[PDB]
C-alpha cells in the first residue's frame, strides 16, 4: 500500500510538473541546502508513507 | 414475462429518447420544422412541427426557474409544441445552431 | 544533418499541390498536359464462379444428390457470375488515354493509352485532328458485319439492315465510356477519363481543334 | 426442432466443450463395469481430477521430447496469433512511425498514435487484422521449422538454427512488414506487394534489414531461454533486449524506406533523430513479457524441471489434511 | 446485341491503335440457350 | 361513426394546401445523439439479456 | 507527446459533469399544472 | 529584445501583416548586420533600406544492394552500440546547463526560419495550436474526390427501381376501387386522391414495420 | 428520389461515404478546412484590416495591388505561382489583397489554381474604393457561389466581430 | 395525397430545366419547349413532345455540368462540376427516360446535384460549426505544448545544485 501511494504520487507530481502545476505544499527553494519543492515533495511521498506504515 | 418485459423496455427507451432533437431544418417559407428525432433502434425518424405553434413556456413552479438546464451554457432548452403537447430538446451550445 | 519528416512531407505536398492543378514544366520539349487513371475489373473470381457453377450442375446431374433450392440457387449464380464476367471483360478493353504530352512546337501531342493495362504510344497526332465529343456520337460497322452467317444475320436483324450500320453512342455509353468522354485521336477514338489531372488552358485549347502557341 | 435446433444445437455443443471439462465427461459417459474394480463414478471422479495435472504434464513431455507438431506449438502461442494479432501490427507501425507520414493523418508520435492508425481501418482485413494471415504465416515458417530441427539443443544451436530460418523466410517478414504500415491500402496482398517491390526496386529489397533482425533474433532467444529457466538473469536479459530494441528498429525502417509508403529513403534511415531509436521498447517489452513465445521443445533442462516440479507440487493436493499418523498401515 | 457491337468498336480502335475471337467468345452459347428458351415458350409454356 | 362529429369538423388527414414543404435553412443539427442513442440502447439490451 | 494525468483528470470531470444537464431537465417543472 | 526598422520604399504594404517571405528577408539582414554592424542602421532615424519586388515577397544492382546492407549493418551495430552511450552525455550535458526583435513598430518572436508576429503569449499559443491543426490532419483533408463510384452505384440503383415503378404506372389512373366506394358514402372526413401515387410507393410495408417493431425481439 | 426510398437511400449512402472519406463522422469538424487555403480579401478598411489581420494571422499576404498594368493573364499567372506552394512552416493558407478587379483575372485564377477556396467581402460602409475597383470580382465570385460577404459595423464589438468572422470563413471554405 | 415528407430544394430545378430547354429548342424547334410551361412539360413524356432524350442527354448533362454553379457545397466549382459530370454521367447513362416524363429527368438530375452537395459536407449542415469528436478533442489536448516548471529556469543561482538541476532536466526536458 505505501509503495503504491508512493507510486502515484510520484506520478502524479512528474505529470502535473511537466505542465507547471506544482502543488504548493511546501516552501520553495528549501532552506538549508536549496533543494527544490518538487524534490522535497517526491523525498516526502516516498519515505513519510513508509515511517506511518512502520509505525502503525 | 420475456415478452412484455421487452415491449416495455424498448417502448420506455424509446420514449425517454423521443425529447431530444437530432436535427431541426427550417422550411423555405419559415412555417414549418422538421425535427429528426432518434428512432427506436437508435436511426433517424423525422417529424413536422409548425413554428406558430412552438413556445419556450415557463414553469409552472415559479420557484423552479433556478432549478432548470437552461440555467447553465450548456444546458437543454425544452421548446413545447402546444398544438400536439411535444416536447423539442435543443443544446444550448452555439456550435449547434445556425 | 539529421532527417526532418516535416520538411520531406512539405516537398511531397507540394508536389502533390502542382500534380493535381497540372501545373508542370517543361523537361525535354514534351510538356505533359495530361495524365489519366484507367479503371481495373475483376475478371477471374467471376470466371471462377462461372466455371464451378457449371461443373457443380454437371455433377448434380451425375449424382442425383442435389436440392431443388441448390439446382435453383447453381444456375442462377453461374448466370449472374458470367454476366458479370462478360461485363468486366468489356470494361477492361477500353481504350483509356493515360497520359498526353505537348509538343514544344504545340502543333502535336503525344498519347501513351491504355487498353486492358497495355500501353500503346502514339507519337505524332497533330492538334488539327483531336475532337473531344461533348456528347454521344455515332459509331459505324464499314465492313457489314465481317463474320460468320449466323453473327452478321444477328447483327443485321436488330440494326439498320443495309450494309454498313451506324449505332449511336448512346446505347454503348454505359459500357464503352460511362467513366469518361471520347477524345477522336484523328485515326482513333480513346476515352479521357473524368478522373484526371490535366492542364485545363491547354487541354482546353487542343481539345476544340485549336492549336497552342509556342 | 426441426429447422432451428438443427443449427442451435452445435453452437450449445463448442460452448459446452469449451466450458465442460471434456475429459471427465468424456469418462463419465461409460458408466459401468467388465470385470475390474474403480470403475464407477467415484473412482472416475477422483482419478479425473488428478488427470488435470497428468495432462498438462502429458502434453509438456510430448512437446519436450516428441516431435513437435505445428497445432501444438499454435495452440501454446495461441494469444500472441489470434487475439492480439493486432499488436504486433500496432508495434510495427510503432518502429516504423518515425518516417510513415501517419504524423500527418489525425496521430501522434506515440503508442496511442500507432493503436489510432492500425485501428482506423477497421476490426478486420484493413484494420486491426491486416496481416494477421501472414503474421501465422511467418510463424509456421519460421519460428516452427527452427523448432523443427533443433528440438533439444542448446542457446547457441537454437540462434543458429534460427539464424538460417530466418535468412530462409526473411522476404515473408519484409512483406509483411510492408501489409502493416499501408495506411492507405495500396497494396492488395502479399503477392501484390511483393511483386510491387520487385519490380520497383529489384529481389534484392526484399532483405533490407536481414542481419539486424537475425541479431536482435540471437538477443530475444537469449531473454526467452532466461526466462523459460525462471533465472535471476531475466533483468539482465530484459536489459539486453532493450540494448537490441534498436536494431530492430532499424529493421523496420529499412525495409519500409524505399518504397512510397515513407517519406525517407533507406540511405537515411541512419539520419533519424537519435531520440526516435527506441520507438517502441516499452511497449514491445510489456506486450512480450504478457505473451512470449512458448516454444516447450527448446525449453533446457531448468525450464522441464521448474514446470514438471510445479505439477508435482499442484499434485500434493489430494490426502486428507486431517489423516491419522497410525502406527500399522 | 449491344455487346457484340462494343467489341467490335474496341476491337477496331485496338486495332487501329496497332481479333474476332474476343468478339465472338460466347455468342453462340447465348443464342442458342435464347433460342431454347423461345421455342420452350412457343410450345405454350 | 365516431369521426361523424355532429357540430364540428374533424381535421383533414392531408396537410393544409397553402403549407409548403419544401426544405429550408437549416436550424439546429446535434447528429452525435443518434450514436448515444445506439449506444444506450444496445448497452441497455445485452445488459437486459 | 504522452500520457499526462492532468489531461485524463479534465476527461474524467467532464466525464462525471456530462449526464448533469439531462438529470437537471428531468427534474425540471414543466409547464403543466395537473390539478 | 533588440529594435529595428526598415525602409521599404512604399514596396511592401505595411496595413496587413508582414509576409513570411519579407520576415525571412529581414532576419537575413539582421543576420549579416548583427555580425558586423554597420553604422548602427536599423534606427528609427535611419532605417535599413530594401526594395523587394513581388518575386521577392512572394515566389520563394543485386551486389550494390548487398555491400550497402552491409555497410549499413555495421553502421547500424555502432549507431545502436553508442545510442545509451548519447543519451548519457546529452543528460550530463543538460544537468551541467533573446527570441524577441522589435521590427519597425511590432514585436516578432524567432520562429522557424523566420520571424512570426507576437502579441499575447495565448495568441501564441493559438498559432501553435492551429499549426498543429494544419499539420496533422493533412492527408485527411486532401482526399480523392473523384472516388464516388461506389457513391455513383448507390443512387444509380434506387434510381433504376424508380424508374420501374415510372414505367409501371404511366397511363394509370388515379382512382382506385375504394375511392368509387367513398364516392358512393356520406364520409366527408376522407377525400379522393387527386394526384400520382409513385411518391408514397409501398408505404404498407413502412406502416407494417412500424407496427411489428416493438415486438420482434 | 421518392419518400419511401428516402431512408434506405440515405442510410446506404451514409455507409458508402466511409469508402472516399475514411471516419468522416469523427472529422468532420476537422474537413471544413481546405489543404492549402487560398482566399480572396476584398474589404479595404481600417476595421477590415483589424479583421484580416486577426482572422488571417497564420495566413500569408500576396499583395496583388503591384500586379498593376498587366495583360490579366500575367498577374493571375503570378498570383497563382504565389499561392500554390507551402512553406518551410507549413503555411499552406495564403490570403490575395487586391488582385481581382474584373471577370477576366478571376476566371483565369480559378482555371489555374482550380479555384480559389474561400473569397471574403467585409462589406463595411467606411470604404469607399472597394466597390469602384472591384465590383466585377465580387460579381463573378457571387455568380461562382464562393463569396462570403460579412457586414461590418465599425463602430461595433471587435470582438464579436472577430468570433463570428472566424465561424464564417471556417464554414465557407471550399475543398 | 400529401404526406409531410419534406420536398428537395427547388433552388436549381428551373436552371436545369432552363438549361435542358434551351439546348433540346436549339435541336428540336416548334417543340414548345419553356422554362416557362415547366409544369405542362412536366406533366408530358419526351415522346408526346417528339423529342429523342437519349441522343440528346449527354450534350444536356455536360450544359448542366459547365452551366450551373451550386453555392451549398462544399466543393469548389471546378471540382465540383467535374465531379458533378462524372456522377450523373455514370447515373443518367445507366438509366433510360424517353418512355418517362420530363419531369422524372429534371428532378432525378436536380436530386443527384442536391445529392452530391450534401455528401460534400459530409452529411452535415454547412452552416452549423459542429462539436468536435472524440478524436479531435484528444488530437487537440495531446499537441498543447508543454510548458515545464518555470521557476526552476531562472538566473536564481540557487537553480545551479545538482538536485536542482536534475529536476529541471527531468522535468523541462
Ligand atoms: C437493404 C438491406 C438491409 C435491410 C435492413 C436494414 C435497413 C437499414 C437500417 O439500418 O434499418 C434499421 C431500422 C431500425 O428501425 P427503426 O429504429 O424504426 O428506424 C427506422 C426509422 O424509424 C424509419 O422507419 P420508416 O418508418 O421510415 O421505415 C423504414 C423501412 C422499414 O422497413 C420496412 O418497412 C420493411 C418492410 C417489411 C417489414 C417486415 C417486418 O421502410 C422502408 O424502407 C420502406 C419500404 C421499402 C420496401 C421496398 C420494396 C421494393 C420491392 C421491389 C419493387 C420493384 O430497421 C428498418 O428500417 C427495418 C429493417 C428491415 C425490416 C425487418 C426485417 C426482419 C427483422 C430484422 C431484425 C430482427
Ligand atoms: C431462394 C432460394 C429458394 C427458391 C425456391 C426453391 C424451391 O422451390 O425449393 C423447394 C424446396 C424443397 O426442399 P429441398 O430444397 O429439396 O430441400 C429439402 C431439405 O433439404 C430437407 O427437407 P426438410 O424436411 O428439411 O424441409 C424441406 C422444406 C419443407 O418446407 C417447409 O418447411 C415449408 C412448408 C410450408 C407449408 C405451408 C405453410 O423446408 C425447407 O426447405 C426449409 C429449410 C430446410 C433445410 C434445408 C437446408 C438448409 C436451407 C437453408 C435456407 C432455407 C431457406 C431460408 O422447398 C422449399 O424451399 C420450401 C420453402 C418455399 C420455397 C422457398
Ligand atoms: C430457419 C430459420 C427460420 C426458422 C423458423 O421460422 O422456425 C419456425 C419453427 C419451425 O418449426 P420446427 O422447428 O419444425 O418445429 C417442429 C415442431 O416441434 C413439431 O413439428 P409440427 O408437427 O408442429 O410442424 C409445425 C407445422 C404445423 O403446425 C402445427 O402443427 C401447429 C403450430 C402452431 C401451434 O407448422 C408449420 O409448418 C409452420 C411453419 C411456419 O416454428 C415453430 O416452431 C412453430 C411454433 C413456434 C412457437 C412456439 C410456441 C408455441 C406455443
Ligand atoms: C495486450 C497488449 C499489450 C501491450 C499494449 C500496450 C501497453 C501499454 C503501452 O502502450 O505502454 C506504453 C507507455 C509509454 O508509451 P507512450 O505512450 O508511447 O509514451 C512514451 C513516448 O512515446 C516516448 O517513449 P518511447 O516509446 O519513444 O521510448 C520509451 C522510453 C521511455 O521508457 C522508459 O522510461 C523505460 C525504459 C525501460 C528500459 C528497459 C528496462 C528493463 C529492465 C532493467 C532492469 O525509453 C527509451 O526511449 C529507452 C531509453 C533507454 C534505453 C536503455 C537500454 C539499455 C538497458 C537499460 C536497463 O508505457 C507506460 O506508460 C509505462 C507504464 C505502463
Ligand atoms: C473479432 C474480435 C475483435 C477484437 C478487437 C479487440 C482486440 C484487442 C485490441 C487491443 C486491446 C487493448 C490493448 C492495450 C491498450 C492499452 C492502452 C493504450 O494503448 O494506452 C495508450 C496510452 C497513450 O496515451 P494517450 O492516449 O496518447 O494519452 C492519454 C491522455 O493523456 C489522457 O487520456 P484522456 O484525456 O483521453 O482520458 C483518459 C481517461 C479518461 O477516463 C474517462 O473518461 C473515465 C471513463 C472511461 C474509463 O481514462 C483513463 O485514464 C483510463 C484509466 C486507466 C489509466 O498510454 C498509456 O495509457 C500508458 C499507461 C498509462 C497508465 C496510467
Ligand atoms: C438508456 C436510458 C437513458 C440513459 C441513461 C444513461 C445515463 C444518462 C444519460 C447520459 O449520461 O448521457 C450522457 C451523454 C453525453 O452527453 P453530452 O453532453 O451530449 O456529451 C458530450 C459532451 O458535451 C462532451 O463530451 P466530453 O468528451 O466532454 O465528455 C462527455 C462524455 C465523455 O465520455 C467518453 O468519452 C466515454 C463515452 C462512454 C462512457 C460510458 C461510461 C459507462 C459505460 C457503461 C456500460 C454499460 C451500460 O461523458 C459522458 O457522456 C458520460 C457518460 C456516462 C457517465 C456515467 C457515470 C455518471 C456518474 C454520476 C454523474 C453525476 C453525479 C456526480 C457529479 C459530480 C460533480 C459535478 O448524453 C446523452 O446520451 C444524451 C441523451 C440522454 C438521454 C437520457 C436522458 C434521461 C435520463 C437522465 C439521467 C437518468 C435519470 C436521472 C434521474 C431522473 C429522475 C429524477
Amino acid at each position: 500500500n505505501s509503495l503504491l501511494f508512493t507510486a502515484v504520487s510520484w506520478f502524479s507530481i512528474y505529470q502535473f510538473a511537466r505542465k507547471g502545476a506544482v502543488l504548493p505544499v511546501l516552501r520553495e527553494y528549501g532552506r538549508y541546502f536549496g533543494t527544490h519543492r518538487l524534490f522535497r515533495q517526491y523525498l516526502h511521498t516516498l519515505v513519510l508513507p513508509l515511517l506511518y506504515t512502520e509505525y502503525a | 414475462v420475456a415478452i412484455y418485459a421487452t415491449y416495455i423496455a424498448l417502448s420506455y427507451i424509446n420514449n425517454i429518447w423521443k425529447d431530444y432533437v437530432v436535427r431541426a431544418q427550417f422550411s423555405k417559407d419559415k412555417e414549418l420544422l422538421f425535427v429528426t428525432r432518434v428512432s427506436p433502434f437508435g436511426t433517424t425518424e423525422e417529424e413536422v412541427y409548425e413554428v406558430a405553434h412552438l413556445e419556450h413556456l415557463p414553469p409552472s413552479v415559479r420557484s423552479g426557474v433556478k432549478d432548470l438546464s437552461a440555467q447553465d451554457a450548456d444546458g437543454l432548452v425544452d421548446v413545447t409544441c402546444m398544438s400536439s403537447q411535444r416536447s423539442l430538446v435543443f443544446y444550448k451550445g452555439d456550435q449547434y445552431w445556425n | 544533418t539529421v532527417f526532418d519528416a516535416e520538411l520531406a512531407f512539405i516537398k511531397e505536398a507540394n508536389e502533390m499541390i502542382q500534380q493535381n492543378t497540372g501545373n508542370l514544366p517543361w523537361d525535354g520539349g514534351k510538356k505533359k498536359i495530361f495524365q489519366g487513371q484507367a479503371n481495373k475489373y475483376l475478371e477471374t473470381p467471376y470466371y471462377l464462379l462461372a466455371a464451378l457453377s457449371g461443373l457443380g450442375l454437371l455433377y448434380f446431374l451425375y449424382s442425383g444428390d442435389a436440392k431443388y433450392k441448390t439446382l435453383v440457387l447453381t444456375p442462377v449464380v453461374g448466370i449472374a457470375a458470367f454476366v458479370l464476367l462478360r461485363r468486366n471483360q468489356i470494361l477492361n478493353r477500353v481504350p483509356t488515354l493515360t497520359e498526353l504530352f505537348l509538343h514544344k512546337d504545340g502543333k502535336f501531342v503525344d498519347a501513351v493509352v491504355s487498353v486492358n493495362g497495355q500501353l500503346i504510344s502514339k507519337n505524332d497526332i497533330p492538334v488539327s485532328t483531336l475532337k473531344l465529343y461533348r456528347g454521344d456520337h455515332t459509331v459505324k460497322v464499314n465492313l457489314n458485319d465481317f463474320e460468320d452467317a449466323s453473327a452478321k444475320k444477328f447483327l443485321a436483324q436488330q440494326s439498320g439492315q443495309e450494309g454498313v450500320i451506324n449505332v449511336h453512342f448512346s446505347k454503348l455509353r454505359n459500357l464503352a465510356a460511362r467513366n469518361g468522354q471520347v477524345l477522336n485521336l484523328g485515326d482513333t477514338e480513346v476515352v479521357v477519363p473524368f478522373e484526371n489531372q490535366a492542364n485545363r488552358i491547354i487541354l482546353k485549347q487542343i481539345f476544340k481543334g485549336v492549336e497552342v502557341l509556342p | 426442432a426441426n429447422f432451428v435446433i438443427p443449427y442451435l444445437k452445435p453452437v450449445a455443443d463448442f460452448w459446452n466443450s469449451l466450458c465442460i471439462d471434456q475429459h471427465q465427461d468424456s469418462l463419465f459417459q461409460f458408466k459401468g463395469q467388465t470385470g475390474s474394480l474403480g470403475t464407477d463414478w467415484t473412482s472416475k471422479y477422483l482419478r479425473s481430477e488428478q488427470d488435470v495435472y497428468n495432462h498438462k504434464y502429458l502434453q509438456y513431455h510430448k512437446r519436450v521430447h516428441e516431435a513437435p507438431e505445428l497445432t501444438d506449438v499454435i495452440s501454446d502461442n495461441v494469444y500472441r496469433l489470434t487475439l492480439f494479432a493486432g499488436v504486433e501490427r500496432v508495434l510495427s507501425v510503432r518502429q516504423a512511425q518515425a518516417i510513415l507520414k501517419t504524423q500527418f493523418a489525425g496521430a501522434t508520435e506515440n503508442i496511442s498514435g500507432a493503436f489510432q492508425t492500425v485501428l482506423n481501418g477497421g476490426i478486420f482485413r484493413r484494420g486491426y487484422f491486416r496481416g494477421a494471415l501472414l503474421n501465422l504465416l511467418q510463424f509456421c515458417g519460421a519460428p516452427y521449422q527452427s523448432l523443427i530441427w533443433s528440438r533439444n539443443s542448446g542457446i547457441t544451436n537454437q540462434v543458429i538454427v534460427s539464424s538460417i530460418f530466418e535468412a530462409f523466410f526473411y522476404p515473408l517478414d519484409t512483406v509483411k512488414t510492408l501489409i502493416y504500415n499501408d495506411v492507405q491500402g495500396k497494396y492488395k496482398g502479399a503477392f501484390h506487394c511483393a511483386s510491387q517491390v520487385v519490380q520497383n526496386a529489384g529481389w534484392s529489397r526484399l532483405y533490407a534489414g536481414i542481419f539486424q533482425k537475425l541479431i536482435f533474433n540471437s538477443a530475444l532467444i537469449f531473454h526467452l531461454n532466461q526466462v523459460w529457466d525462471g533465472s535471476s538473469q531475466q533483468w539482465a536479459s530484459l536489459a539486453l533486449v532493450a540494448a537490441a530494441y534498436p536494431l530492430l528498429v532499424l529493421k523496420t525502417r529499412f525495409q519500409v524506406a524505399g518504397t512510397p509508403l515513407a517519406l525517407a529513403t533507406s540511405n537515411e534511415v541512419l539520419k533519424v533523430n537519435r531520440k526516435t531509436l527506441y520507438a517502441g521498447l516499452v511497449p514491445y517489452l510489456i506486450f512480450n513479457t504478457l505473451f512470449a513465445y512458448e516454444f516447450a521443445a527448446w525449453h533446457s533442462s531448468t525450464a522441464q524441471e521448474r514446470v514438471i516440479g510445479g505439477l508435482q507440487n499442484a499434485m500434493k493436493q489430494f490426502s486428507s489434511p486431517a489423516a491419522e499418523q497410525v502406527w500399522s498401515s | 446485341y449491344n455487346h457484340l457491337v462494343i467489341k467490335y468498336y474496341q476491337s477496331f480502335i485496338c486495332n487501329t491503335l496497332i481479333e474476332f475471337n474476343y468478339i465472338l467468345s460466347s455468342f453462340k452459347f447465348i443464342k442458342e440457350l435464347n433460342n431454347i428458351i423461345i421455342i420452350s415458350l412457343n410450345k405454350l409454356f | 361513426n365516431y369521426l361523424d362529429q355532429p357540430f364540428v369538423k374533424v381535421p383533414n388527414a392531408n396537410p393544409n394546401a397553402s403549407l409548403n414543404f419544401e426544405e429550408g435553412e437549416v436550424l439546429y443539427e446535434n447528429t452525435r445523439l443518434l450514436e448515444w442513442a445506439k449506444f444506450w440502447n444496445y448497452s441497455v439490451v445485452v445488459g437486459y439479456l | 507527446k504522452g500520457f499526462n494525468l492532468a489531461n485524463a483528470v479534465n476527461t474524467v470531470k467532464s466525464t462525471l459533469n456530462a449526464p448533469i444537464k439531462h438529470i437537471k431537465r428531468n427534474i425540471e417543472p414543466t409547464g403543466s399544472n395537473y390539478s | 529584445s533588440r529594435i529595428y526598422w526598415f525602409d521599404f520604399n512604399g514596396t511592401v504594404n505595411e496595413n496587413l501583416p508582414l509576409n513570411y517571405n519579407v520576415l525571412k528577408i529581414c532576419r537575413n539582414e539582421i543576420n549579416k548586420l548583427e555580425k558586423l554592424n554597420e553604422n548602427n542602421l536599423g534606427t528609427q532615424k535611419n532605417p535599413i533600406k530594401l526594395n523587394l519586388s513581388f518575386e521577392d515577397k512572394h515566389y520563394n544492382n543485386s551486389k550494390n544492394f548487398i555491400s550497402s546492407i552491409f555497410d549499413k549493418t555495421f553502421e547500424s551495430l555502432n549507431t545502436v552500440l553508442m545510442a545509451p552511450i548519447y543519451s548519457f552525455l546529452e543528460f550530463k550535458l543538460k544537468l551541467s546547463s533573446n527570441h524577441y526583435y522589435v521590427i519597425n513598430g511590432k514585436l516578432y518572436i524567432t520562429y522557424n526560419d523566420s520571424f512570426k508576429l507576437f502579441t499575447t503569449i495565448n495568441d501564441y499559443f493559438n498559432d501553435l495550436n492551429e499549426l498543429s491543426n494544419t499539420k496533422l490532419f493533412f492527408l485527411y483533408r486532401s482526399f480523392n474526390i473523384y472516388n464516388i463510384k461506389l457513391n455513383s452505384l448507390v443512387d444509380f440503383v434506387f434510381l433504376k427501381l424508380i424508374l420501374f415503378i415510372h414505367l409501371l404506372y404511366l397511363k394509370s389512373t388515379n382512382y382506385n376501387r375504394f375511392d368509387y366506394r367513398l364516392k358512393q358514402t356520406d364520409w366527408g372526413f376522407y377525400i379522393n386522391n387527386n394526384s400520382n401515387y409513385i411518391q408514397n410507393i409501398f408505404s404498407g410495408l413502412k406502416y407494417i414495420w412500424r407496427g411489428l417493431r416493438f415486438w420482434i425481439i | 428520389m421518392n419518400n419511401t426510398f428516402k431512408f434506405l437511400h440515405q442510410v446506404i449512402s451514409k455507409l458508402t461515404l466511409k469508402a472516399q472519406v475514411p471516419n468522416y463522422g469523427q472529422y468532420s469538424h476537422s474537413l471544413k478546412r481546405p489543404i492549402n487555403p487560398k482566399v480572396v480579401v476584398f474589404g479595404n478598411s481600417s476595421r477590415a484590416y483589424e479583421l484580416i489581420s486577426s482572422q488571417f494571422r497564420n495566413f500569408n499576404h500576396v499583395n496583388g495591388l503591384e500586379l498593376k498594368g498587366q495583360e490579366d493573364n500575367i498577374q493571375a499567372n503570378k498570383v497563382a505561382q504565389s499561392v500554390l506552394s507551402i512553406n518551410d512552416g507549413f503555411q499552406d493558407g495564403y490570403y490575395i489583397t487586391d488582385f481581382p478587379q474584373n471577370s477576366k483575372q478571376a476566371e483565369r485564377l480559378d482555371l489555374i489554381t482550380d479555384g480559389v477556396n474561400l473569397a471574403l467581402y467585409i462589406k463595411d460602409p467606411s470604404d469607399k474604393v472597394t466597390v469602384t475597383r472591384q465590383q466585377e470580382a465580387i460579381d463573378y465570385y457571387r455568380k461562382t457561389g464562393a463569396l462570403v460577404e460579412f457586414e461590418v459595423d465599425p463602430r461595433g464589438d471587435l470582438e464579436e466581430q472577430v468570433k463570428q468572422l472566424s465561424n464564417q470563413v471556417l464554414n465557407g471554405y471550399k475543398h | 395525397n400529401r404526406t409531410h415528407d419534406k420536398v428537395i430544394s427547388q433552388t436549381y430545378v428551373p436552371a436545369i430545366a432552363n438549361i435542358a430547354f434551351t439546348h433540346l429548342s436549339k435541336k428540336y424547334p416548334q417543340a414548345g419547349l419553356k422554362v416557362d410551361q415547366l409544369n405542362t412539360l412536366k406533366e408530358k413524356t419526351w415522346n408526346d413532345l417528339g423529342v429523342n432524350i437519349e441522343h440528346e442527354k449527354q450534350e444536356i448533362l455536360v450544359e448542366l455540368s459547365e452551366q450551373i454553379f451550386v453555392k451549398e457545397s462544399k466543393l469548389r466549382w471546378v471540382h465540383e462540376q467535374r465531379q458533378r459530370l462524372a456522377h450523373t454521367t455514370y447515373v443518367f447513362s445507366g438509366l433510360e427516360f424517353q418512355n418517362v416524363k420530363v419531369g422524372f429527368f429534371i428532378d432525378s438530375y436536380n436530386f443527384l446535384l442536391q445529392e452530391l452537395a450534401h455528401r460534400s459536407n459530409l452529411y452535415q449542415s454547412k452552416d452549423i460549426v459542429g462539436e468536435k469528436s472524440f478524436h479531435e478533442k484528444h488530437l487537440e489536448q495531446q499537441t498543447a505544448p508543454y510548458s515545464g516548471v518555470k521557476s526552476l529556469e531562472e538566473p536564481v543561482s540557487q537553480n545551479k545544485s545538482f538536485i536542482n538541476s536534475l529536476m529541471r532536466a527531468i522535468h523541462n526536458h
